[PDB]
């Protein structure tokens, strides 16, 4: 009961999962509000995507990284590597602040390296030679003591692939809740889970009874409920057949007694949510100074996760007011957007042609200036 | 404007003819020339290094200016030269009434001090700040005059008091209570209050506000034994004991303007000197 | 240690100022003095 | 301690304001003023002949009477020279309206 | 710079045309000029072709107007002054341009802050003549150079490149300060 | 003077807040035909739901650039005299004779 | 020109099947990603440093979507490292890794 | 390269009261200091949004003006001390505390009972002083406002007493330029410094203004969803029968392009008009 | 929602001047902020296109006159200079004007490159009353502000025209209350006015971009070769351990260095990130730190000796 002299007011939160840089889930098909006008006049100096793909957020550790910006305490959990990528891994998230003291290391695995059997004819490759130290987490390791500390724990279904790690998982799950806790579920499905619906639902079953929160990508939703998309999904006008808030009932079948609340986003353009007795959405912007190393919109989504952490966990007796709920979601929209503004900013651009610009030891980037020269 | 008191701003052009002999020696000295006509061309193709070593080589040496008709001491006094662009003399406002000098096309003339001996006697016999009485009665020379008087006044002008701020009689029937001096500025820039609207300081000091010899105007005194006393421009509280256990001041903000700069002037100067 | 003034300023008052600050404080807090004042007097006007 | 006086106070050592403050505490300890300015020309004389390649940038007479200062206890520094923290970089020139 | 009745001054900032200051309709003034040169010299005049000149400009119109017209009447000047702002201000539905509460002064905006000054200004359209007095031609240096032939003293004139003059008047005030050693340079090395 | 000025603009602010927004400003713009009544706002907003707020910026869309420039005066950092603005042009006339 | 060339799946089952001298390479990426786009650019250098001492081909995932699910990728920026000797295991390191690590890989593994 | 960057050169903390830091940004280009310094001085100073005592309920005594048993304070001087006390908090709404002690000789601080949300960032503070036993009972109300010092007082339902409250954690804001140009272009520095009364760092007010300006502008970017000869002509010319044109020329209609300007239901406001005329003009016109 | 914004008045005066109006219930001290930073962006944060060199082929000097023309050649750079145009990209590029005979040379006879286009059509240059052949060059460049002509040394045949790259002409703002009674709030109006190289609306939305990028660096982390690399934290770190002991202290974190929680929860608190930080505090400080005891000190002198030798001033004299 060290709780009285220790533990603070802002409440800590836990990140559980893998750590990683650059890494994306998965990318599917999107609509994102535009002028329509503006883009046909500088179209010779920005950058479009020809065809727009969002992907669903990021890494734990990237949800991490953003909590702390707003001021929030936060914690990483999983395992890593003392080899160098690991120790630069855990120097990133120590000056940004973000606690690495439930992070373990280990000398025999390796950071991001999976050996593989061949395998079978087709190349149905076996990844259980050896573990990567990612996913390579047992339950013995897991910090009782933050977790006990924490109001709120983050979990994706990524950590939820390696079969190990699924039981690790839904370990610190359980033991959270009984300490006290709120789970906070964000479906992120990565590749592999993408072949049908029913396998999906299947999979995740487990996960989604143990949750207070939820948060799922519209193209999601529709993928585990059942609806087939009729959006042009490439045009050059908003139409309000994109952009559609499903009714109530649809969504009901998907319920279950402990869930609070479940969050529905199209982006920084659209955001909905769902409660028992109350459903609404929200509008933003999504015209932002777009590259082609930020085009994925990976940065906005955990921007957007971590706002609404942080006022959640600050006022915890309001969950569910109509009114709290609405001031959440116009301060997440506003973080996205600062996000994916600063990312394309630090990134850069890369060279259009032209390209005797000097080469970092790894690759070469330029400004947006620079980009827009004449020839 | 801005200026200091011991500053003034000299064109460049007429600087670089009056400190060349310094400026060739830099060059020599640094190695960024051979010899004395090698620098001399430097000097000429406007290089940006010559600015580099003109600018330190005035940093510490003074500069004499005096305008035409030069009736008495105060025509000539020294000054720090700092580098201006454009072809203009920049001088500071208050030292205009010794030279008797107007914007209006007056013209001045400057002269650099050589040996060592002549400039220790321009920093220390001089410069404006210890020449800041005329010699004839003993007056000051250097006050406020025009713009800045019409400041001054402004911020201590006041506030209607009767007729002009109430319509009808108070009889039938200001507010703002402030603790700090900090609080009350700041009001006047949130738009809080305006300049003229009257309020009420708390003064822990010792009763230093120029008032008249007036009696009190109301004397209200209650059982239990305190006493209230209502004079023009303050209430001071007393109790049985006969002690003052508060004294608060009617004012304006911009009475009080004036005395936080004077005061701090003076804490500053003290600070820095350690 | 000086006098609180609730009264309008005008030249021959700042006059008087000048010199008794000038006997009281010197000629070096003086001059930094009036430096301060005459920036308060341009912004205000 | 007044709140809010770092502005002036680090201005008040940038500007040279200080070397105005010391040469008057230094003639209150004078009958004639005419004196001081000669012992003053003397010393810096001496100095100058000494080590003649040192001054130049650094003025002879400022370092007189900072070492008169730092003998007396007042920490300055040598010859009230400031370096500029913030420059741009070589040959970039501050523009001090 | 000066204008025609008497005013004269040496500009002194350039300054970009956000930080100026601005009016009603949005527009930045070109010059400020002082208020407190008036009432010592005695030139009502420019308050008159000032704001004669803000109407004219607006309503599109020029005046050509002969001296001493009040002999027709007492105030002869403030009524055509006052009645053609008056015409500007309906016309062109600027309200500003006559206020008749203080007419002739309106209330303008600072570009630093967008505050409004306290107290209403007088703005017009007077006009200005540049004079033949430049900058360029007065500002003159030396150091060394030719010397004269039988005082052996410096030249004088710019155009000479030459020195500048130490008087009778400018050795009795370094005689007043006491600065001999400063005096003896000027006269000898 | 100001003591009379006062008292008007403060009666200003009263009508706003009694009348409404849209009410207040249609003295300017002419091309409104439409009920203002605040009791008029809330039946549009029942049957096309359409607030106050849009209600106002459309009839903003309605009015003219001279009439726009007659409605500083209502600007809250520099107001100006409720009698001045209605005057009649015989009654500014006599300000010169 | 680009030393890395997009292959067909089909032709990569080719490969795996016949003989092999030099280690292969096989990137998968996708148009939309942001890291890929980074990804290619550092392969390429490697590309460059090895010289024809090993083969780097890449595979686009939403054409071959088949494929990719049978090769186990589990997010879009996967690099699979393979070897000549038929006995010894191969590689998969996902998320943009820097070079150093890469070129270790290459030649102790 | 050319990228702006961000430096903190000085800081200090002098009492758990006050703190200062300065602050740097990196070269602009010529104008855009300013413009930056200008708008952030405004956002710190009104902006930020702060925590303080609203209103004051002491259930003793009604009277206006009288010091009640032991306390050695009178109650305005109490309202004035409980005015100064600075808190933290991240509240939605508001909340109520209290303050309850039972002491022969108090010194009155740190009593507050506060909602966990809440917090106290002096314990020192003096709230008041007991002379005599006697227990003291106090509640009080708390809220979150930018700086908006207030509201139209509210009833005395009770002898509840409103404070005037400052909500604005920063103190005092300045900038400053300096210019450092030389050859081909200029560069400036734009430096800040803000001063706070504890409840957050300076740092953080910094970038809570920053995050606040940009929200300010970011509603001009929002895109929703998708679903002459007449004037030279008179009525005079057009022949128009007497009462007409004694009624319209009463109007102030005068040229033809005026009758078009005006419309069908305008005409029923002269006097003396008649809506068989509205016809007989429409008649006049018809002919052309 | 809420705030809404919506163009009250649209108007094209003549193809050189365009107007439009805006709308936008704002809180109470919102407006004020909101007016004085878009104009100060209007009006110079905007960039344009102008002229900036010209190429007559056979002139003495600036001040003749040539045969067959009405204007000097002073007369007609100073048309030249008052030519509107729109381009995106930086740089420069070249253009020409080849008109002859009898006329007037005007600004369809330019002949530009493709990203760059005219805006008037109408625009007159000179006026030719001969059968004469008039041919020029001409540079265009984007660019913000106003360029002086420094320099007068040129090459044979050109002369430069001192450029204004404002695009827009005018502004204003003005503020009226909504009258929501207790809640204060406000309304903003706003007005521009533009040479038509741009709308006004554009320039409404190039404004907001603008500040955002001036306040945006402020987001990101403080700076304490080569940037816009994804990976600076991994070099920076590798250079940190290889370069300097006392330095690699940096990059040891109390959280590594494992001690039990109370422990590590309040020397968190207390600003505590960092060994460095560790071994600089004293141990009598440790004391000072609320809910320390005289166990956990030793507890962090056994556990720090084992890691490494050293006791800055963990050592007391
Ligand atoms: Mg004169
Ligand atoms: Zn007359």
């Amino acid at each position: 009961e060290d709780i009285s002299f220790s533990y603070g007011w802002p409440p800590l939160v836990c990140c559980f999962g893998a750590a990683q840089h650059a890494f994306v889930p998965s990318g599917r098909p999107s609509n994102r509000l535009v002028d329509h006008e503006w883009h046909e006049r500088m179209k010779d100096a920005i950058w479009d995507p020809e065809k727009f793909t969002r992907a669903p957020g990021g890494c734990s550790s990237n949800v991490a990284v953003a909590l702390a910006s707003l001021g929030g305490k936060v914690a990483f959990m999983g395992k890593l590597g003392d080899d160098d990528f690991g120790q630069s891994l855990v120097y990133f998230m120590n000056i940004n602040k973000v606690q690495t003291r439930s992070v373990r290391l280990d000398s025999k695995k390796a950071t991001a390296i999976t050996h593989m059997k061949i395998g079978k004819r087709g190349g149905l490759r076996m990844t259980t030679t050896k573990p990567s130290a990612e996913d390579s987490l047992l339950k013995s390791e897991i910090n009782i003591d933050v977790l006990k500390e924490a109001k709120m724990f983050y979990f994706n279904t990524f950590s939820m692939l390696d079969p190990n790690m699924r039981l690790t998982t839904l370990r610190a799950t359980k033991i959270s809740k009984k300490l006290g806790g709120v789970v906070f579920y964000d479906v992120n499905l990565p590749f592999p889970l993408w072949e049908s619906g029913d396998k999906a639902k299947t999979f995740i079953q487990q996960a989604w009874d143990l949750a207070d929160i939820i948060e799922v990508t519209k193209q999601e939703l529709e993928f585990l409920c059942g609806i087939k998309p009729s959006e042009r999904f490439d045009t050059k006008d908003n139409d309000r057949s994109k952009f559609t808030h499903y009714p109530p009932e649809v969504i009901a079948p998907l319920w279950h007694e402990n869930l609070k609340v479940l969050f529905v986003t199209n982006g920084t353009s659209k955001i909905h949510y769902y409660t028992k007795e109350h459903n609404s959405a929200v509008l933003g912007l999504e015209d932002v100074p777009l590259t082609p190393y930020t085009s994925d919109m990976s940065a906005s989504g955990d921007g957007i996760i971590a706002g609404i952490i942080r006022m959640l966990t600050v006022q915890p007796h309001l969950m569910t007011d109509k009114g709290y709920l609405e001031r959440t979601l116009k301060y997440a929209i506003s973080c996205g957007v600062v996000d994916q503004w600063l990312q394309a900013r630090r990134l850069g651009y890369p060279p259009k042609e032209g390209m005797e610009d000097d080469v970092v030891p790894d690759d070469h980037g330029i400004k947006s200036v620079t980009e827009r020269e004449y020839r | 404007p801005s200026l200091s008191l011991h500053r003034c701003g000299l064109p460049r052009e007429i600087a670089i003819e009056l400190f060349q002999t310094f400026v060739i020696r830099g060059l020599i000295r640094q190695h960024l020339a051979s010899n004395i006509g090698v620098a001399k061309s430097k000097i000429r193709e406007k290089e940006p290094i010559v600015w580099e070593i003109l600018q330190e080589v005035m940093q510490g040496h003074p500069v004499l200016l005096n305008r035409a008709p030069t009736l008495h001491r105060l025509g000539i006094q020294a000054f720090q030269p700092v580098l201006v662009e454009g072809r203009a003399i920049c001088l500071h406002p208050l030292v205009c009434k010794g030279f008797n000098a107007d914007f209006d096309g007056d013209q001045m003339a400057v002269h650099v001090p050589l040996s060592l001996e002549a400039q220790v006697e321009a920093r220390l016999l001089m410069f404006s700040h210890m020449n800041l009485l005329s010699p004839a009665i003993g007056d000051p020379i250097s006050v406020p005059t025009q713009d800045m008087l019409i400041g001054l006044y402004v911020l201590t002008s006041g506030n209607h008091r009767g007729i002009c701020v109430n319509r009808y009689n108070p009889c039938n029937r200001k507010e703002p209570f402030f603790s700090n001096s900090y609080d009350a500025i700041g009001a006047y820039r949130q738009k809080r209050i305006n300049l003229d609207s009257p309020l009420w300081l708390r003064w822990r000091l010792d009763q230093r506000v120029i008032a008249s010899r007036e009696t009190p105007i109301e004397v209200h005194y209650e059982s239990l034994g305190t006493f209230y006393e209502i004079y023009g421009h303050y209430l001071i509280v007393r109790s049985l004991k006969k002690q003052i256990l508060f004294i608060y001041i009617r004012t304006t903000v911009g009475h009080i303007a004036l005395y936080r700069e004077i005061e701090e002037a003076i804490q500053g100067f003290s600070r820095a000197y350690s | 240690n000086l006098v609180f003034h609730n009264k309008a300023i005008n030249g021959t008052a700042m006059k008087r100022l000048i010199s008794r600050l000038i006997d009281h404080f010197g000629m070096a807090y003086t001059s930094h003095i009036l430096d301060q004042v005459k920036t308060l007097g341009f912004q205000q006007a | 301690r007044i709140p809010f006086l770092e502005e002036q106070v680090r201005k008040i050592r940038d500007g040279g304001k200080l070397l105005t403050m010391d040469i008057h505490r230094l003639l209150l300890n004078e009958d004639n003023r005419f004196d001081f300015v000669n012992e003053i020309a003397a010393e810096a004389k001496q100095y100058v002949e000494n080590n003649r390649d040192e001054y130049g940038a650094k003025k002879a007479i400022l370092h007189v009477l900072s070492n008169r200062m730092n003998d007396a206890g007042v920490y300055r520094a040598e010859a009230y020279m400031e370096s500029d923290p913030f420059k741009p970089g070589p040959g970039y020139l501050k523009d001090e309206l | 710079v000066a204008g025609r009745h008497g005013n004269k001054g040496i500009i002194s900032k350039i300054l970009p045309r956000q930080d100026m200051p601005y009016l009603q309709d949005g527009r930045s003034v070109d010059m400020v000029f002082n208020p407190l040169g008036v009432p010592s010299r005695m030139n009502v005049g420019q308050i008159f072709e000032c704001s004669l000149g803000l109407a004219g400009s607006l309503l599109d119109r020029h005046y050509r107007i002969a001296p001493f017209d009040e002999r027709y009447e007492q105030e002869a000047s403030r009524k055509l002054v006052f009645s053609e702002l008056y015409e500007a201000s309906k016309q062109t539905a600027n309200p500003w341009v006559f206020e008749p509460e203080y007419p002739g002064k309106s209330r303008i905006f600072d570009g630093r802050t967008g505050n409004p000054f306290e107290q209403p200004v007088i703005i017009g359209k007077p006009y200005i003549l540049k004079l033949i007095h430049q900058v360029d031609d007065k500002i003159h240096g030396r150091s060394s150079g030719h010397y004269a032939l039988v005082t052996q003293q410096p030249l004088r004139g710019r155009a000479k490149q030459g020195g500048q003059r130490v008087g009778e008047m400018e050795v009795w005030a370094l005689e007043g300060f006491g600065v001999a050693h400063i005096l003896q340079e000027m006269l000898t090395y | 003077r100001h003591l009379y000025k006062k008292e008007r603009l403060q009666a200003e602010k009263e009508k706003l807040e009694k009348i409404g927004p849209i009410a207040y400003y249609s003295e300017w713009v002419q091309a409104w035909k439409k009920d203002t009544s605040r009791e008029a706002i809330q039946k549009h907003f029942e049957e096309t739901g359409e607030d106050e707020n849009t209600q106002l910026i459309e009839m903003f869309c309605h009015q003219t650039d001279r009439e726009y420039r007659i409605m500083m005066g209502t600007d809250i950092r520099i107001p100006r005299d409720p009698l001045a603005m209605r005057m009649r042009e015989d009654q500014i006339k006599q300000i010169w004779g | 020109d680009y030393l890395v060339k997009k292959v067909s799946a089909k032709d990569i089952q080719e490969l795996i099947k016949g003989e092999r001298n030099v280690p292969l390479i096989i990137d998968f990426y996708a148009t939309w990603c942001g890291p890929c786009i980074l990804m290619a650019q550092e392969l390429e250098m490697l590309a460059v440093e090895y010289e024809s001492n090993a083969l780097i081909v890449k595979v686009d995932t939403d054409d071959e979507y088949e494929f990719a699910r049978d090769m186990q990728v589990r997010g879009l920026p996967t690099l699979y490292f393979i070897s000549p000797d038929p006995n010894k295991d191969a590689i998969r390191t996902e998320g943009l890794i820097p070079i150093q690590m890469m070129r270790d890989i290459i030649n102790n593994d | 390269t050319r990228t702006l960057q961000w430096k903190c050169v000085e800081s200090r903390t002098d009492s758990k009261r006050l703190y200062y830091g300065r602050f740097i940004l990196s070269p602009l280009m010529k104008g855009q200091a300013d413009t930056i310094g200008i708008a952030m001085r405004r956002a710190l100073l009104g902006e930020i949004e702060g925590t303080c005592i609203t209103r004051v309920k002491s259930e003793k005594v009604p009277h206006e003006y009288s010091t009640i048993t032991g306390i050695q304070e009178s109650v305005h001087e109490i309202l004035m001390n409980l005015k100064e006390i600075i808190l933290r908090s991240n509240l939605y709404g508001t909340s109520d505390a209290s303050i309850c002690v039972k002491g022969p000789g108090s010194v009155t601080a740190q009593d507050i009972i506060l909602p966990p949300y809440v917090e106290i960032v002096d314990n020192t503070q003096h709230i008041a002083s007991l002379t005599e036993p006697i227990d003291f009972c106090i509640g009080l109300q708390i809220e979150r406002n930018r700086g908006y010092l207030i509201k139209t007082p509210h009833n005395f339902q009770d002898g509840s007493y409103p404070i005037d409250a400052v909500f604005m954690p920063v103190r005092n804001a300045n900038h400053s330029i300096h210019s450092y140009g030389n050859g081909n272009e200029k560069q400036e520095i734009l430096f800040l410094e803000i001063w706070t009364n504890g409840s957050l760092t300076p740092k953080e007010a910094l970038h809570e203004a920053s995050r606040n300006l940009i929200d300010l502008f970011i509603p001009f970017l929002h895109m929703e969803e998708d679903n002459i000869a007449l004037k030279s002509i008179f009525i005079d010319q057009s022949e128009l029968p007497s009462r007409i044109y004694n009624c319209l020329k009463m109007s102030n209609i005068y040229t033809l392009l005026d009758l078009l300007n005006n419309s069908q239901e305008d005409l029923m406001k002269i006097e003396h008009f008649r809506s068989e005329d509205v016809k007989r003009i429409l008649g006049i016109l018809e002919k052309y």
